[PDB]
C-alpha cells in the first residue's frame, strides 16, 4: 500500500477515495481522476498555504497522514486503525480531514469516537450523520441529504412530474436519501411508480433487472437516482447497452462530472443533476496545472495517475503504450476543477483555526508548541473551538454571507445547491447551470435542452 | 463499568444485554431479567460444565471476560475495546452479540484484529456476507427463513393487505426488505411502511399508531421490532384502544415483558420463536442461586433488587428464594450454551491437531491466532449437543457462512384458565408451514369469521 506520512508538530490525517472499488485484486483497481487526486492535491495545497503564511498558526508546522480509501467502508476501517494506533511509527493525530462516502465516514466516525479524535468531512452528505447521540465527534462542511431531497421534490413538482420511479444504491447514503425523498414526495402528493435498490450484495439486481423493470412501465419516464459515483457509471453504461432512454433527476452522487458520462452520452441526453454550490479556485487551478510526474515526489499515486489521465502508460519502459515523457502537461484544455475543492480546503482550515484559537488560549505566552499542549483531547478541540468556529473563505475574493465558513448546532453547512442540465452544444456534451436552490427554486425552463426536445410528462393516467 | 472476569489459560469474551436501553439523559438503566441475566448464567454454567468435563479440555481451563452492552451499539463498541487492547491474557473468542446492530459493530471492530466471534441471538440477513464480516459465526438461523415463514403464515390465512412497522437499525430494515422480496412472488401486499427510531418518544409512537389506524382495511401488522419497541407499540395501542392482529418475529418471541400491562392490545397475536428445548440442569442451576454466595456476578445484585423489589441498604429480601418463584426459561438459552461449545470443541480439536505433546497449555500455542482457528476448526465443527432432552435428532453444525438449520415455532397469545394470558404453540416451521388452527381461539369456525384484511372485498360476480 501507499500513503503520505509528512511529519510535523501537529498532524492532520485524512482519508481519500483515490482508487475505485474492485476492478483488480478484489479490493480496488482504477484511480479516480476527479474525486481521488484533485481533492488530495487540494488538501496538500491548503496544508502548504497554512504552513507558508504567518497570520494563521504561526511557527507550528502542519503535517499530513493521508491514506487511500479504496471506495470501501471495510478498507477505510482497516486503514483508519493507523490513526488510533498511537493512542491504542506512532503519530498522534489531532484531526482526520477525510471521508467522502457516507458509509466510509460513518465507519471512520464510529471507530474514532472511542479514541476522542475530531473528524471533518468534505463530501459526505447523509441524514444518518449529524446525530450527535451516536456521532459526537463528526462535523462536516456540507448539508445533509434532507435538503437535497427537498430540492429534488420541488424540482419534480415544478414540472408537474407525479408518476416517477426511484432507483437507489444500498448503503448509508442511497437508502436514507431515498427514504427522505419518498417522505417529501408523499408530502407533495407525488406517488412513486416503483422502487429499486442497486447493490453488490448476495441478493441484489444485476444492473439489468432494474432497467427491465423500468422499461416494463413506460408510463413513468422520470427516474430519480440516489446512487454513488461507483454505481451510477455502471448503471448508465448498462442503460446505454440496453438502448433505454429516460430523463434523469440525479442527486449529488452523479454531480456535474463528465467521468460518469464516457461513451454513453446518447443514453443520458436529458439529465438534471444537483451539485453543491461551489465556485472555482484560481490558486488551486494554478497549483494543479503546474504539477509534473518528475517534480512531485510526495504523491505516490500521482505517477500512476499520470499514466491514466493522458492514456500514456509505461512511463519508464514497456510495450503497453507509448511513452509520453514530455511535451504534454496538464492544461486548461482537458482539466476541469472539481466541484467540491473549496469544500475540502475549508475542511482543513476549519481545524487550522481550531488549532489557532486553542494555542492562543491554553498557552498564549509563547507562539509555538508548549508542554501544556502535549496531549490533545478531542472533546475540548471539537466542542469548545471547532463547533463554534467562524472564519471567511480563505481563497474567495468576495466577502458575503455565502463566503463564510461556519458550522451549525449539528455540525453541518449551508443548504444551497445548483441544478445542472446535460446539454449538447455544437456537438459537445456538457453540464450547464439552469438554476439554483436556496430554500427556493429558480429553474430556467427556457434554457433547458430535453432528451426529446420537449418538456417530458410523467402521469399515472392520461388526463381525460 | 462493571466487568465480569475470571482466571484461566484461555479467556473467552462475552457480550450480553444485561441492562435495558436508557433514556436521553442516562446511558442504560433497568436490568433485563430474561435476555440479559439468564443468558449470562447459562454461559457461566456451560463454562463450569466444560471445565469440569474430563473429555473436553482436561488440562486447559477456559476463562471468561463477560461484558455488558445494555442494548446499545455505541456502548457495545466502547466496551469491546478491552477485547482488543490486550493484544493491539489475550481474548481467544467472543461469545456475544444479542442484537444485529450490537453484533455488527463488534464484528467490524474484531475483524481488524483477527478475533473470531460466535453469536447466540443475532438474526440478520446481512451478517451472512463473508466479504464484509470475515470472522463471524452464528448458531441461530438468519431472517431469510423467518421472513418466508411469516409470508407463508400470512398467505395461509388469506391475508393480502398488510401493514409493516420496523425498528430503525440493521435488524428491522433488512427484515422489511427480505419480507417484501419474498412477498412480491406471492400475493402479499404491504399497505404502509413505518419506522421506529432509536430515540422515540410516546408522541411518536401514538402518531405511528394513528398512521396505522388511518387505513382501516389492514387488520394485521407485521413486526420487526426489539423488545422495548414492541412493548412501547403495544402500550401505545392500548392507550389508543386500538386492536390489531400482530404478526411478530423472534424479537417478540415468547417474552412476558412485552405483554406486561398491554394484554388487551395483544390478543390472538401470532409470533415466531426459534426452535429450542428447555435445559434440565440450567433450570436447577438458576433456581439454586443466591446473591451472597454468587459473588462472581456484579449485576446479579442489581437483578435481585429488581426481582422482588427490595433494597440491601434497608435489610430486605432476607428470606426470599428464587426456587419458590416459578422459573421461565428463555428460548435462546441452549444456543448460548452451543455457542460456548462452539468455542470449546474448536479449542479441543486444535489442541489435538497442533500440539500433540501434553494436555496442558504448551509454549507453542501461546499466541492463538483466530485466522486458522476459524478457517479450519470453527467453521466446520460437528458434535452432539451438550444437554439434549430425551433422544431427539439434532446436531450442532455451522454452514458455509456459519449459520444454523432454519426451524421455527409459532406461538399465539391466548387467555385460558380464567385469563392467564399464556403463549400456546400452534405448530412449527422447518421447510413448510404445518400449523394447526384448532388451538388458535379465533381460528375456530364456531368462534366466528376469520379476520380478513383485503384492499377490495370481492364484489358481485
Ligand atoms: N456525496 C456523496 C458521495 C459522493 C461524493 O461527493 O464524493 C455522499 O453523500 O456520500
Ligand atoms: N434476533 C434479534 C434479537 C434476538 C434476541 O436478543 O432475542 C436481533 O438480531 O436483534
Amino acid at each position: 500500500r501507499r500513503e503520505i506520512k509528512i511529519e510535523g508538530d501537529l498532524v492532520l490525517g485524512g482519508l481519500f477515495p483515490i482508487n475505485e472499488k474492485g476492478t483488480g485484486t478484489e479490493e480496488c483497481g482504477r484511480i479516480n481522476e476527479d474525486r481521488g487526486i484533485q481533492r488530495l492535491e487540494a488538501m496538500l495545497f491548503a496544508i502548504d498555504e497554512i504552513n507558508k503564511d504567518d497570520y494563521l498558526l504561526p511557527g507550528v508546522k502542519l503535517g499530513v497522514h493521508i491514506l487511500d480509501t479504496c471506495s470501501r467502508d471495510t478498507y477505510a476501517l482497516e486503514q483508519s486503525l493507523e490513526f488510533v494506533r498511537a493512542s491504542l511509527i506512532p503519530l498522534l493525530i489531532a484531526g482526520v480531514i477525510g471521508g467522502s462516502y457516507s458509509s466510509v465516514s460513518i465507519q471512520v466516525a464510529n471507530l474514532l469516537r472511542l479514541f476522542q479524535i475530531p473528524q471533518i468531512s468534505y463530501a459526505s452528505t447523509s441524514a444518518k450523520l449529524s446525530d450527535k447521540s451516536r456521532y459526537d465527534y463528526f462535523a462536516r462542511t456540507v448539508p445533509p441529504d434532507f435538503y437535497q431531497a427537498k430540492a429534488m421534490a420541488e424540482i419534480l413538482r415544478f414540472f408537474n412530474w407525479t408518476y416517477v420511479s426511484t432507483v437507489a444504491s444500498e448503503g448509508d447514503y442511497g437508502e436514507t436519501g431515498i427514504e427522505a425523498f419518498e417522505q417529501e414526495a408523499r408530502l407533495r402528493n407525488i406517488c412513486i411508480a416503483t422502487a429499486e435498490k442497486v447493490g453488490r450484495s448476495n441478493i441484489r439486481k444485476s444492473y439489468d433487472s432494474v432497467i427491465r423493470e423500468l422499461l416494463q412501465k413506460p408510463n413513468a419516464r422520470v427516474v430519480v437516482l440516489f446512487m454513488r459515483s461507483d454505481d451510477s457509471r455502471e448503471l448508465i453504461a448498462a442503460a446505454s447497452r440496453a438502448n433505454a432512454s429516460f430523463t434523469w433527476v440525479a442527486s449529488d452522487g452523479w454531480g456535474a462530472q463528465e467521468s460518469i458520462i464516457k461513451g454513453s452520452e446518447h443514453v443520458a441526453y436529458g439529465a438534471i443533476t444537483l451539485e453543491l454550490a461551489s465556485q472555482p479556485v484560481r490558486q488551486f487551478d494554478r497549483y494543479f496545472q503546474s504539477l509534473n510526474p518528475y517534480n512531485n515526489h510526495r504523491n505516490p499515486w500521482f505517477r500512476d495517475f499520470w499514466e491514466q489521465k493522458f492514456q500514456c502508460s509505461l512511463q519508464n519502459k514497456r510495450n503497453h503504450r507509448r511513452v509520453c515523457d514530455k511535451h504534454l502537461a496538464i492544461d486548461s484544455s482537458n482539466y476541469e476543477q472539481e466541484s467540491k475543492i473549496m469544500f475540502v480546503v475549508n475542511a482543513v482550515y476549519a481545524m487550522a483555526h481550531a488549532l489557532h484559537k486553542m494555542q492562543r488560549t491554553l498557552c498564549p505566552n509563547t507562539t509555538k508548541l508548549c508542554d501544556a499542549m502535549k496531549i490533545l483531547d478531542g472533546k475540548k478541540l471539537y466542542k469548545d473551538y471547532l463547533l463554534k468556529i467562524n472564519f471567511t473563505a480563505p481563497f474567495n475574493p468576495n466577502k458575503d454571507a455565502d463566503s463564510i465558513v461556519k458550522f451549525d448546532t449539528f455540525g453541518d453547512g449551508m443548504g444551497r445547491y445548483n441544478v445542472f442540465n446535460f446539454q449538447n452544444v455544437g456537438g459537445k456534451y456538457s453540464y450547464l447551470k439552469v438554476g439554483h436552490w436556496a430554500e427556493t427554486l429558480s429553474l430556467d425552463v427556457n434554457s433547458i435542452h430535453w432528451s426529446r426536445n420537449s418538456v417530458p410528462t410523467s402521469q399515472c393516467s392520461d388526463p381525460c | 463499568k462493571k466487568v465480569l472476569t475470571l482466571e484461566g489459560d484461555l479467556v473467552l469474551g462475552g457480550l450480553f444485554p444485561v441492562h435495558q436501553k436508557g433514556g436521553p439523559a442516562e446511558d442504560c438503566g433497568p436490568v433485563n431479567e430474561h435476555r440479559g441475566i439468564q443468558r449470562l448464567e447459562a454461559m457461566l454454567f456451560a463454562l463450569d460444565r466444560i471445565n469440569r468435563d474430563p473429555h473436553l479440555l482436561p488440562g486447559v481451563r477456559l476463562g471468561a471476560h463477560i461484558l455488558d452492552s445494555c442494548s446499545k451499539d455505541t456502548h457495545a463498541l466502547e466496551q469491546a475495546l478491552d477485547f482488543v487492547r490486550a493484544s493491539l491474557t489475550a481474548i481467544t473468542g467472543v461469545i456475544g452479540g444479542s442484537y444485529s446492530d450490537v453484533s455488527i459493530q463488534v464484528a467490524n471492530l474484531l475483524r481488524l484484529f483477527q478475533i473470531p466471534q460466535i453469536s447466540y441471538a443475532s438474526t440478520s440477513a446481512k451478517l451472512s456476507d463473508k466479504s464484509r464480516y470475515d470472522y463471524f459465526a452464528r448458531t441461530v438461523p438468519p431472517d431469510f427463513f423467518q421472513a418466508k415463514a411469516m409470508a407463508e403464515i400470512l398467505r395461509f390465512f388469506n391475508w393480502t393487505y398488510v401493514s409493516t412497522v420496523a425498528s430503525e437499525g440493521d435488524y428491522g430494515e433488512t427484515g422489511i426488505e427480505a419480507f417484501e422480496l419474498e412477498a412480491r412472488a406471492r400475493n402479499i401486499c404491504v399497505a404502509t411502511s413505518e419506522k421506529v427510531g432509536r430515540a422515540m418518544s410516546r408522541a411518536a409512537f401514538e402518531g405511528v399508531v394513528r398512521a396505522l389506524l388511518q387505513k382501516p382495511s389492514a387488520r394485521v401488522a407485521v413486526l420487526f421490532t426489539r423488545s422495548e419497541d414492541a412493548r412501547e407499540l403495544l402500550a401505545a395501542s392500548q392507550r389508543l384502544n386500538a386492536s390489531f392482529t400482530w404478526v411478530a418475529s423472534d424479537g417478540w418471541g415468547a417474552l412476558e415483558s412485552v405483554v406486561a400491562g398491554s394484554e388487551g392490545a395483544a390478543e390472538g397475536a401470532i409470533t415466531i420463536e426459534l426452535a429450542s428445548y428447555p435445559i434440565s440442569d440450567f433450570a436447577s442451576y438458576f433456581q439454586s442461586l443466591d446473591p451472597w454466595n454468587n459473588s462472581r456476578n456484579p449485576w446479579f445484585r442489581e437483578f435481585w433488587e429488581q426481582r422482588f423489589r427490595c433494597s440491601f441498604r434497608q435489610r430486605d429480601c432476607a428470606a426470599h428464594s428464587l426456587r419458590a418463584v416459578p422459573f421461565e426459561q428463555e428460548s435462546k438459552i441452549m444456543f448460548v450454551v452451543n455457542a460456548v461449545y462452539a468455542m470449546a470443541h474448536a479449542l479441543h480439536n486444535m489442541h489435538r491437531a497442533l500440539c500433540p505433546n501434553t494436555t496442558r497449555l504448551c509454549d507453542a500455542m501461546r499466541p492463538v491466532n483466530g485466522r486458522r482457528l476459524y478457517k479450519d476448526f470453527v467453521l466446520n465443527v460437528k458434535f452432539d449437543a451438550p444437554f439434549r432432552p430425551a433422544d431427539t435428532h439434532n446436531e450442532v453444525r455451522f454452514d458455509r457462512f456459519g449459520d444454523g438449520i432454519g426451524r421455527y415455532n409459532i406461538f399465539t397469545y391466548l387467555r385460558a384458565g380464567s385469563g392467564r394470558y399464556r403463549y400456546q404453540k400452534v405448530g412449527y416451521w422447518a421447510e413448510g408451514l404445518t400449523l394447526d388452527t384448532s388451538l388458535i381461539p379465533w381460528a375456530s369456525p364456531s368462534a366466528g369469521p376469520l379476520p380478513a384484511s383485503r384492499c377490495s372485498e370481492p364484489c358481485l360476480q
